[PDB]
């Protein structure tokens, strides 16, 4: 099942997502294109994605990057030969010729091949690893960029006050761009129909999380809404796939 | 027959399999891989085959191999020379009894230049009687791909080459008529940039006694079966792994090594066996100089 | 007249900086040096072969200097046609920036204004790698920079955007020196920057 | 250990109207910068006039510093804005904190208390 | 059979392909996007979203491809081809080229803190979005389940990443001409109405 | 290239010393053209950045003849190619201000690539 | 389009004011900056129209420039009035400064012809 979204984000002001911003410091640049502009970045998205995903499933064992524990080698023989998919993935990885296909060949394993298996085992057993992806994991979310054609780009000056006496600080005059906008469009695919995700969403429609630098200063906070962004869901190949209101799925 | 290849792209060539990279070694296509090609697409097209066509290697546009008496005036450079008519000039004389080591005298000046036998050579200028030469030099490139099922497990690599357009001499057959771009290369399926065949005139060249400029790699007999002797042979020995079928079981991968393609022999009798063309073989031809692309 | 060596990335340019250095004092034979540095895994004679092909293009035409060029292969297999063609394509005569027919006497000012001319300071970099790949990387970041930017646009926005970074650095900062030392000196429009780069890059990897 | 972000346990949001009691002036960090307004013009997002974030976080700031200063503890410090030697927490053998660093973040930490426009 | 698709990247698609001059942490391949990307991407697009009726390997090995074919079907498997027993099945090729390009950096946020990790910081080359990329999928076999297959091939790699997951959107500039070669069935004429258009307008 | 050469000579137009000073300024200020470039930015219309630089002459903040050739020069200009040429422009006073050349060394250099045949000289 | 209306308006505002010992405009740089101030404070499209009309009946405004006002300014919105009130402001500001003599320029009722005139000479 693939469950396809076209996210809308109402964000207060503006926001910033900077990049390389030239040398020299002075004022501070958000990233350009060189034809389409402006843009976020997929890779952002993906990042405060799985930020606010953590943050929903508050999963100790994903704290701790799965390395709190001694999984015992029964049991990875265990799912080895209850899970044909992580069968796959392991032979996939570590080589056939170290995992036969029924058996774990301790006496060709060592010290770094059981390390790895162990934090398969641990990752593949984290929803966060299996949503998101890991440095072997397949993946399964896929998420596009946002670029704006709009480029209204607005500088926002700053200045430091020395406590000690009211007044600027003659050492430098930090200058920071803003990108405003109103409507922030991202289309999502999802290729696991997780609770995690929807209870995601569910957060980022009332609670709403930041994007892009300096958010403790008021720039970059978006809050998803029911009534612009629209998913689908797909199971049948031979439909073209129907968008409605995020409202039914959410709410 | 002249058939033109406007390829303008990166293609493939003799691969030198190496644990489980391949790389580039003939800086031009063989025979044996057109022929490959353009029977392949017969067979795509309507599959009855024939082993009497005949393809001669193809060369990038305004190129040829180099042979003995075209030499590179500098010992480093790609700088290469020869007289007008040189073969007519030279031979003639192998009538006679006349000293070959009195014959294969390349100082005509100080310094007199060294030759390196089967080079890629694009014709130049007049400049008198000496025309003036340059080595080909081409275009490669490295494409590495991984192997998954999401998740890497080996790796492997491989090496393209860049041509102009590539002429070839072939078999007057409705073969080239009814086909018109050939998928060539190690990864045929996957790789290919930009492939097409297009016939041009058709090309009378006899081939008789005497010196004759063996464009393709000759070999004077095999298994016994005498093709042609030879008075004088002046090339370098090369490596065949090819293909011909010989009706009956088997009739693949037949390697024998043979004489470098650009070597030249004074052939003075042939015999009317099997010819080796379809094989890719025995491309020999007289010729003035090598103005005989024109 | 035949040399080959086959030394770790870590010290091979300061190496062969050190070892021809006094050439024209001890043979009187100026030399052309070609270095590259392949993955462990790599074929050794398509390496041999693409390392000759380096060698002889890296040959000064005046002759009265010893010519160096480096060449790292990281994530790209090393053969002669592909340096023949990476040659003909980004090196030219007028406006270029792999200069490859490099003189001795510039590499050893960029290795003394880089720190690297010492060997103690080469081996302390080269047994510590936890240590290491961090100095190298602080050393090489800006001038990764500027060639990302040369690979960005072309001659003249390059040239435009490396005198920019000039005018902005501080007294006293590498990045200006390392930009003189680039600029002044050179009587065409051609400038060694992916040359450097890849002379910092040989020890970057070498971690 | 002050540096907690990774564990995100509880999160409150604090929405009001802030309504000015005497003539509020925008920052105006558009010195000297006219856009469609005469001389030197208050700034504000779409003709709307908008209180800073930052002048906002900037006071509060000020404010939780003169308080942490107003405590006088030992376990409860404060650095220097300018100073790239501070520490948020040490945790040497109980511990000082910073009440500031904590709340607006600092070099070596990020912000816990986010403040919108 | 040729199948002229016009694939555009829904975001900042890139490749990493390779080059003695390079700088950008992550290169590009020096001609565009290789037919070998497209193809290997489309047979996981197709293991991993498979159709109903249908057989696939979903193996690297390739002598896991024969223990697979010790049976021998591998419905996908034969419509991309045996390691060693057809020649062949169908061909890809692009013909368009000179992308735009720019250099990227990211970062990697430390997890205890919220600012950036020192010293994760690489550059990445990207080919800026909406950019048509063109390519031809010539299908010389004479089967029509292998083809619905090949669509269905075609149709999944939409809902597929494609570099670095980087979202898609495949068109199809051709139905009067594939209706007319051979087998205009509903289901196909369901499946290609369904690729003629954008998924995302 | 050419958009640097145009580029080149509005920034040693600008060069120019602003008289009556007490310190060897030039006569356009950095945060003038850095304005320019904010106010094209933020206000994506080329009319409004030819009244916003118009009025900037009439201030006495920029010079005239740097204000005409700025008018001539993006009298029918889009806005992609306008940004790109405040951005060359920015680039350049950036150089000549940081490089330190005085206005006597440029004089009436027309070509970008003259200009940085000089810089390598100097 | 806005910028046409503001530059009629602004000639017509620079013709020179008769019995003036000096030469100068008709209005000064102080009443349009009272103008915007006064729209901004009291946000009010017809408060403004108001003040036009006292200011033109002040003998201080050119009764073609008020009229000029007057009709451009009904039937428009704020934001709209703001904008064009800001575009009037600024030509005034560089025809002022410029020192461009109303005898050549009174004969043009586009901006694109005051950018042109402008760049020429």
């Amino acid at each position: 099942v693939i469950q396809v979204f076209r996210l809308n984000f109402r964000l207060r002001t503006g926001f910033r997502v900077g990049g390389g911003q030239e040398v020299g410091d002075n004022v501070i640049r958000q990233l350009r294109i060189g034809v389409e502009g402006v843009m976020i970045p997929a890779s952002s998205w993906k990042g405060m994605f799985r930020r606010v995903s953590e943050i929903v499933l508050n999963s100790e064992d994903h704290f701790e990057e799965h390395s709190k524990k001694e999984v015992d080698t029964r049991t990875i023989n265990a799912l080895l030969k209850s899970d044909e998919k992580f069968r796959r993935i392991a032979i996939s990885k570590v080589g056939k010729e170290v995992i036969t296909q029924n058996g774990i060949n301790v006496d060709k394993l060592d010290s770094e091949s059981l390390s790895d298996l162990r934090r398969i085992y641990n990752e593949y057993n984290c929803p966060i690893e299996r949503l998101y992806g890991s440095n072997y994991f397949a993946g399964g979310i896929t998420i596009s960029d946002s670029v704006i054609p709009n480029a209204s780009i607005m500088e926002r000056t700053h200045v430091t006050i020395e406590r000690k006496s009211k007044k600027a600080s003659e050492k430098h005059l930090f200058s920071e761009e803003i990108i405003d906008a109103e409507k922030i469009e991202v289309k999502v695919i999802v290729r696991n129909e997780f609770e995690l995700w929807k209870n995601s969403l569910k957060l980022l429609r009332e609670i709403g999380y930041f994007i892009g630098g300096s958010k403790s200063r008021g720039i970059g906070y978006i809050v998803l809404d029911e009534k612009e962004s629209e998913y689908a869901v797909i199971n049948n190949f031979s439909e073209t796939p129907k968008f409605s209101e995020l409202k039914r799925y959410l709410s | 027959i002249l058939i033109k290849l406007k390829v303008k792209g990166y293609i493939t060539t003799q691969m030198r399999r190496i644990r489980n990279y391949y790389f580039s070694i003939t800086n031009y296509i063989p025979s044996t891989t057109l022929r490959g090609a353009i029977l392949a697409e017969y067979y795509n097209q309507t599959g009855k085959i024939d082993e009497n066509f005949y393809v001669s290697p193809a060369y990038p546009i305004k190129t040829a191999p180099a042979h003995y008496f075209s030499p590179a005036k500098e010992r480093k450079g790609d700088e290469f020379i020869e007289v007008k008519r040189i073969l007519e000039k030279k031979e003639k004389e192998f009538e006679a009894n006349k000293p070959i080591e009195e014959i294969m005298k390349l100082e005509i000046d100080g310094k007199h230049p060294k030759p390196k036998i089967g080079s890629l050579i694009t014709y130049e200028g007049e400049t008198d009687k000496e025309n003036k030469y340059r080595e080909f030099s081409s275009k490669s490139i490295i494409q590495m791909h991984v192997a998954i099922d999401s998740y890497k497990g080996m790796l492997f690599a491989y090496e393209y080459k860049e041509f102009d357009e590539m002429w070839a001499i072939a078999s007057d057959s409705e073969v080239i008529d009814t086909v018109k771009r050939i998928k060539i290369g190690r990864g045929k399926n996957r790789g290919n940039k930009v492939v097409d065949v297009e016939k041009v005139r058709e090309v009378s060249l006899d081939q008789s006694k005497g010196l004759l400029y063996c464009l393709s790699p000759c070999i004077g007999s095999l298994f016994g079966k005498t093709f042609f002797k030879a008075k004088y042979i002046i090339g370098d020995k090369s490596i065949y792994s090819g293909w011909f079928t010989v009706d009956s079981f088997s009739g693949q991968k037949p390697v024998f090594e043979t004489l470098r393609e650009g070597s030249l022999v004074y052939v003075e009798s042939f015999s009317n066996e099997k010819s080796l063309m379809p094989a890719g073989l025995n491309f020999m031809l007289r010729i003035s100089d090598l103005s005989s692309i024109l | 007249d035949d040399i080959m060596l086959l030394s770790p990335s870590a010290i091979a340019v300061p190496f062969a900086v050190k070892m021809f250095k006094r050439s024209l004092e001890y043979t009187g034979f100026t030399f052309k040096v070609g270095i590259i540095s392949v993955k462990p895994d790599h074929p050794v004679q398509f390496a041999y072969g693409a390392v000759n092909a380096l060698m002889e293009e890296s040959k000064i035409h005046t002759g009265e200097k010893s010519s160096i060029g480096v060449l790292v292969f990281s994530s790209t297999l090393a053969s002669e046609g592909v340096v023949k063609s990476d040659l003909k394509n980004y090196r030219k005569e007028k406006e270029s920036f792999l200069v490859v027919s490099n003189d001795v006497d510039d590499v050893e000012r960029l290795l003394n204004l880089m720190e690297l001319d010492d060997f103690g300071k080469l081996m302390e970099l080269y047994w510590n790698p936890e240590e290491g790949r961090k100095v190298i990387r602080d050393k090489i970041r800006s001038l990764e920079r500027f060639v990302n930017y040369a690979d960005t646009h072309d001659f003249y926005n390059t040239l435009a955007y490396l005198i920019r970074s000039k005018a902005k650095s501080e007294e006293n900062s590498l990045i200006k020196r390392i930009i003189d030392l680039t600029i002044k000196g050179r009587d065409d429009f051609v400038f060694p920057l992916y040359d450097y780069y890849f002379i910092l890059k040989s020890i970057r990897v070498g971690i | 250990s002050c540096m907690d972000l990774d564990v995100i346990t509880t999160v409150v949001k604090i929405e009001g109207k802030l309504r000015n009691e005497t003539l509020l002036r925008v920052g105006k960090g558009k010195t000297q910068d006219f856009a469609e307004a005469t001389d030197n013009p208050i700034i504000k997002y779409r003709d709307r006039p908008l209180i800073p974030g930052s002048s906002l976080k900037g006071a509060f700031r000020s404010l939780v510093e003169s308080y942490t200063k107003s405590l006088n503890d030992s376990k409860y410090y404060v650095c220097d804005l300018d100073d790239n030697s501070c520490v948020s927490c040490e945790e040497k053998k109980e511990g000082r904190y910073c009440i500031p660093c904590i709340l607006f973040g600092f070099k070596d930490l990020a912000s816990r208390v986010y403040i919108l426009d | 059979i040729p199948i002229k698709v016009s694939m555009r990247n829904l975001s900042s698609l890139t490749i990493a392909g390779g080059s003695t001059i390079s700088s950008i942490d992550i290169p590009l391949n020096p001609l565009g996007v290789p037919p070998s990307t497209i193809k290997g991407t489309m047979r996981t697009a197709v293991h991993n979203l498979l159709p109903n009726g249908y057989t696939s390997c979903g193996e690297v090995e390739p002598e896991s491809i024969r223990e697979a074919h010790k049976n021998g079907v591998c419905d996908v498997c034969k419509l991309f081809g045996y390691p060693d027993s057809l020649t062949g099945c169908f061909t890809i090729d692009v013909s368009k080229t000179d992308y735009r390009t720019s250099y990227i950096t990211r970062v990697s946020i430390d997890d205890k803190t919220q600012r950036a990790k020192e010293g994760s910081l690489f550059t990445q080359q990207i080919i800026l979005p909406n950019s048509d990329i063109s390519f031809t999928v010539y299908y010389n076999c004479n089967d029509e389940r292998l083809f619905k297959l090949l669509l269905y091939s075609i149709l999944d790699l939409r809902y597929w990443r494609l570099g670095r997951n980087t979202m898609i959107d495949v068109k199809v500039n051709n139905v009067e001409e594939i209706c007319k070669s051979v087998k205009c069935d509903e289901e196909i004429n369901g499946i290609l109405n369904q690729l003629s258009r954008y998924l995302w307008e | 290239q050419d958009l640097l050469d145009i580029a080149t000579r509005i920034a040693i137009s600008a060069i120019k010393p602003k008289p009556k000073s007490n310190k060897p300024e030039p006569y356009v200020d950095s945060s003038t053209i850095n304005s320019l470039l904010s106010f094209l930015q933020s206000r994506r219309n080329v009319n409004e950045l030819l009244l916003y630089i118009m009025r900037q002459a009439g201030r006495d903040e920029i010079d005239e003849e740097t204000g005409k050739l700025l008018l001539a020069s993006l009298k029918d200009r889009e806005l992609k190619d306008a940004v790109n040429l405040l951005g060359y422009v920015k680039w350049v006073y950036d150089t000549l201000t940081g490089l330190k050349v005085n206005y006597n060394n440029v004089k009436g250099v027309k070509t970008f690539k003259e200009l940085v045949n000089i810089l390598s000289k100097v």
